[PDB]
RNA sequence: AGACAACACUGACUAGGAUAGCUGGUUUUCUGCGAAACCUAUAAUAGUAGGCAAUUUAAGUAACAUCUUAGUAGGUACAGAACUUAAUCUCAGACAAGAUGUAGAUUUUCAUACCUAGGUAUGAAAUGCAUUUUUUUUUGUAUACAUCGGGGGAUAUUUUAUCGGUGAGUAUGUAGACUCGGAAUGACAAAGAUGAAUCUUGAAUAAUCAGACAUAGAAUGAUAAGGUUGUAUGUCAAAAGGGAAACAGCCCAGAACAAGAGUUAAGGUUCCAAAAUUAUUAUUAAGUGAAAUAAAGAAAGUUUUUAUAUAAGUCGACAAGAAGAUGGGCUUGGAAGCAGCCAUAAUUUAAAGAUCUCGUAACAGAGCACUUGUUAAAUCUUAAAAGCAU
RNA sequence: AACAAAGCACUUUGCAAAAAGACGAUAAGUCUAAGUAUUGAGUGUGAUUUCUGCCCGAUGCCGGCUGGUUAACGAAUUUUCUAAAUUGAAAAAAAAUUUGGUUUCAGAGGAACCCCCGGUUAAUGGCGGCCGGUCCUAAGGUAGCGAAAUGCCUUGGCCGUUAAAUGCGGUCUUGCAUGAAUGAUGUAACGAUACAACAGCUGUCUCUAUGAUUGACUCAGUGAAAUUGGAAUAACUGUGCAGAUACAGUUUACCUCUAGUUAGACGAGAAGACCCUAUGCAGCUUUACUGUUACUAAUUAUUGAAUACGAUU
RNA sequence: AAAUUAGAUGUAAAAAAAAAAUCUUAUGAGGGCGGAUCCGCUUCUAAUAUUUUUUUGUAGUUAUUAUUAUAAUAAUAAUCAUGUUUAUUACUUAAAAAGCUUAAUGGCUUAAUCUUGCCUUACUGUUUGAUUAACAACAAAUCUUACAGUCGCGUAAGCGGGGCAUAGGAUCACAAGAUACAAAAAGGAAAGAUCUUGGAUUUUUGGAAAAGCUACGCUAGGGAUAACAGGCUAAUUUGCGCAAGAGUGUACAAAAUGAGUGCGCGGUUUGGCACCUCGGCUUGACUAAUCCUCAUGGAUGCAGAAACUAUGUAGGGUACGACUGUUCGUCGAUUAAAAAGUUACAUGAGCUGGGUUAAAUACGUCGUGAGACAGUAUGGUU
């Protein structure tokens, strides 16, 4: 109920204050005095022994998240009768 | 208020609770602070009520009537007694208010003392107040060592000592 | 009269057609495993369903349990008085400089009217005591400029060791809805190791849903109940056996069947009754006690310890003394140490309270505190505390 | 002391085809009654003396408007689907109208009950507070009675009765919570009703004794019953599903019968008695729920006409 | 006393440089050694932080003073300021409180508050992972992710599927929209299906349209919940003791007396719990906290007598009558005295049945009524 703890790396908080996990990591609870120096944390990293807060001054840590598959070209043969021999669509213009 | 009647609502009712012990070597209490002479509960922690304090302090006074004296208390009557009828049977909620009372630990000074009067006057009047007292008190005087529990600190003992594994 | 209508009548008898979430009963052996008396829902609360979950035996296991190491969540015991609550205690005011009036010593400096660069004076200052100083008609520094009403008394008026209120305090206590500090325990997950498969899933498929007591800690009651109701742990329930005289719940220990002066647990060892009349040091004299602690309290019971007195005669007894101003002043019919009130610096003595206990209407009188002497103890006085007893 | 009762009172019944009332799966019909308002039925009260007060607001019943409401009926309204036709659209097309069938909506007028007005207390029922004054009600308990069969306080006060009166009688009353046909009140007579007192009388008692018969007891003959887990079935204290012949400890006791007695065997018998539980029953009550009737009202039909008036407008 | 307005912390704002060490980090050197990127060892470099660290510098400008010959040097003071001083900017200013839809708790002040601009995402469909597998089941729920569609705000990054968080019930039936699914011979339709939506003290709120009496009562059960007794307990008691001693006692605490109290015993009264579902007569037994009889201490208040108090002591006795159903209580009259208690408040397979007391009946009160009453009255298989 309320902040009591807030959301650091890779967290998100939700509408009632409740805080998930924005990626698959591992928890922690820690101080952050460098972005508020009365506010505690929860973080979720990649690896079990990195240690939050990181240095301010180091790269950030974030992994791809993504699979490689073929890439699907497409075909233009989009018939223009359907198996019954009619048309798929028909087209009309008004005439002024 | 007063130390027999406090600024507290009667209807508000209050647990029964305990009175404190001590068992981490807390002299809290247990040392005449105000006055030359004190009164001393020895035997066990109690709730004391605040008609038999009243007439505690009454009969000090009766006794050391027309001399001239300070009678410090240390207690103070903050605890509601709710009591339900003898009559009733149980349940149906908490009782009634029916006096104030104060909760003592072991070897606590409740009244204190200081004038111009004999050490053997004195004794008297605690010892009157001390009978008509529930439990068993004692006279103590200014500058005697604080108690730790039901143990003195006599003899240059510390509270280090008796937390001491070691003790034979 | 709910009276009678052929054993029956607040509605007969007989034949045909019921239910009962309730009570009782449910019949051979062996073997393996083995609960629950809790949650949720219910026209429920004697019932029932779904879970937790007992069982069967296959498929899995990076299963489950425990410990170690590192890590994390959370605020109990405790402790404390910070914030909050009750009550209580203390303080509420200081220095420096300046200013003010004074008593001095009459040396020095300075300003002055002079005399002739000195001096008679004449003023101030210096030196020593006071006084003024928390908002003043006294500035500064350091501090929370640091305090108001009412009611008595004093003289519109002032003053308080009186009440309430404000400010200050690293003052004292108080705690289910105070926690700045803060355990152990328990909880979560990771790795490793160990272990009695204890875990999960598939398929199949139950019972149970007033629990009881012990221990700790609470609410409730009356700090009562073999009371009621949560939490933690165990036992009983469904567990025999040994101990607790007898014993569901306590202390040990989990019965497949025998043998053994076998080895042990709790518990015991003079006899009943298996095993010590086994060793050491003390206490008790009361059968206290010895397997269910009655209290406060009293007291030349006894022991120990710690102080203390003693041939400078302790302790006890005995002998004598225990004055004088003075019948203190007042009060009172009377108050002479001794109804009551006020005072209770002295004086002289080996010592002697303007008086501790009796006594007189008031005096008188007998004791005490106190003083000397005699008798007399060579581990032998007095007191306190503690232990065990009465 | 309840019921009935003579007496008293109220309501109802005109008899022309059925008097009312009762009975009739429901009628014809029967009793009423071969009766007729001084008859029959229903209701309450309960001879007689002395009396029976106030309130018609509520409830019930009765009567009453050229009234309101008013189901059925019904002037005036309205809709779904489909068939055909017309119009329309005539592009991939609906849509609208009329008619047939089919299926809905709909209410000016129009009964009783009800609304409204009045009557009725020997109808069901009601019959006051505050401090002479005052508020309120339909009306405020009148007459009489009154510690009563009514009274919690309470053994009310006083008088009589008793050596001693929570009783009985008389009397006063501010009567928790008397009361007038759910009748009020007082006598005569009557009562196996209830209460109280006096005299007499007595074994009721002080306080029992003796005597008689039948049983009880013994012998002979005949021969049950409830009951019964099995029993070698003592006392005390303790223990324990919490009151022990049976467990612990200690004590005591030779074996076995007869007649007495009933302290215990939580003695026996009766699911006897009470309380609670069941989404178990029964009867009864009512402004419980849901229903059926008696009865009332309107109307199609059996069922055809005339006249006038009144009200809608 | 209470109306409005204005106030209520402090600091900083020219500018640094250099050496070592302690870690911690690095998608730095594709470092090296093993098993460019992963893991374990690791040297160097770089960055943040830390040291009270070894320090160096602390000017310039304006002016003042001193020295030197308007300038130089030193010292002192001031110094954010090229900017409409109402300056501005950054940091700091305990806790509580205010505000944030409504109580309370937590939270927000760096926004979740306030102000303003433009807006309606308080969107449509489907869907992820959780609530140590929501409520110790299921269901209704809560939080959250992604994709597609198309809207808002914003320079942008991005935010938006109502509100700072935690308090509003289904199905069925009914009603309004959409979908084009099926259409009982066939074409239609009706009645159905799917999606969206609406109306509920369905408040016994997982959701029945629902008043009583029985003492004339009945059946199945429970003692899983009562009344008597027993058991546990001891608040209370018309049961007692001890301690202390205000006070009374002409004097004088303790002859007698004993405020409000404290520490206990006991198991008589009224109660709690829920282990467990009357009185009289006759005849006893037992206790001792004693009314009489026996021995005895104390008693300005024991002359004697009588009585008071207290210590021993339970052998025997404690009667008769009136009233009341009574135990109890009141009263009369005697007596040495006319005391108590336990025992299933001893004793109904020993007796009694007056009280309580089922069916009958009346009165008062209560109830619309049937009926009821800790009421009253007469009667009622022991
Ligand atoms: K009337
Ligand atoms: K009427
Ligand atoms: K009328
Ligand atoms: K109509
Ligand atoms: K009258
Ligand atoms: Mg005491
Ligand atoms: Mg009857
Ligand atoms: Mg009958
Ligand atoms: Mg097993
Ligand atoms: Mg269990
Ligand atoms: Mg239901
Ligand atoms: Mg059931
Ligand atoms: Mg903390
Ligand atoms: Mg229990
Ligand atoms: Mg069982
Ligand atoms: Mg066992
Ligand atoms: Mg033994
Ligand atoms: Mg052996
Ligand atoms: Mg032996
Ligand atoms: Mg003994
Ligand atoms: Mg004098
Ligand atoms: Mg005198
Ligand atoms: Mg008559
Ligand atoms: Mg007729
Ligand atoms: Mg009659
Ligand atoms: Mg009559
Ligand atoms: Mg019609
Ligand atoms: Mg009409
Ligand atoms: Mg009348
Ligand atoms: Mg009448
Ligand atoms: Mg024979
Ligand atoms: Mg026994
Ligand atoms: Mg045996
Ligand atoms: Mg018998
Ligand atoms: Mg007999
Ligand atoms: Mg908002
Ligand atoms: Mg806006
Ligand atoms: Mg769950
Ligand atoms: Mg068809
Ligand atoms: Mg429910
Ligand atoms: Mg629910
Ligand atoms: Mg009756
Ligand atoms: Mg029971
Ligand atoms: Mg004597
Ligand atoms: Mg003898
Ligand atoms: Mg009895
Ligand atoms: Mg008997
Ligand atoms: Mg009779």
């Amino acid at each position: 109920r309320g902040t009591l703890w807030h959301p650091g790396e890779n967290t998100i908080m939700g509408r009632d204050h409740t805080i998930h996990a924005a990626v698959a990591g591992y928890v922690k609870y820690y101080r952050d005095p460098q972005l508020h120096p009365d506010r505690q944390y929860i973080g979720v990293v990649f690896n079990r022994n990195d240690k939050l807060p990181y240095p301010k001054d180091a790269p950030r840590k974030r992994k791809l998240g993504l699979v490689a598959v073929p890439r699907k070209v497409e075909e233009v043969e989009k018939p223009t009768m359907s198996a019954s021999g009619l048309p798929l669509f028909v087209t009309r213009h008004e005439t002024i | 208020g007063s130390w027999l009647e406090p600024n507290l609502n009667r209807k508000k009712k209050m647990m029964k609770g305990r009175p404190r012990v001590p068992t981490g070597g807390s002299t809290k209490g247990t040392t005449v602070v105000w006055g030359d002479y004190g009164l001393r509960m020895r035997d066990h922690h109690r709730r004391i009520s605040a008609q038999q304090l009243k007439l505690a302090e009454d009969t000090i006074k009766q006794r050391l009537r027309g001399q001239k004296y300070r009678l410090y208390k240390r207690v103070a009557c903050n605890v509601g007694v709710y009591v339900s009828g003898n009559e009733m049977r149980m349940g149906k909620g908490k009782g009634s208010f029916d006096h104030w009372a104060t909760r003592v630990a072991v070897n606590q000074i409740i009244f204190e003392i200081r004038g111009q009067l004999h050490e053997q006057v004195i004794r008297d009047a605690f010892r009157l107040a001390g009978h008509k007292l529930p439990g068993l008190y004692e006279f103590v005087k200014k500058g005697d060592p604080p108690v730790v529990g039901i143990t003195k600190l006599e003899d240059g003992l510390t509270v280090e000592d008796l937390k001491n594994p070691r003790k034979k």
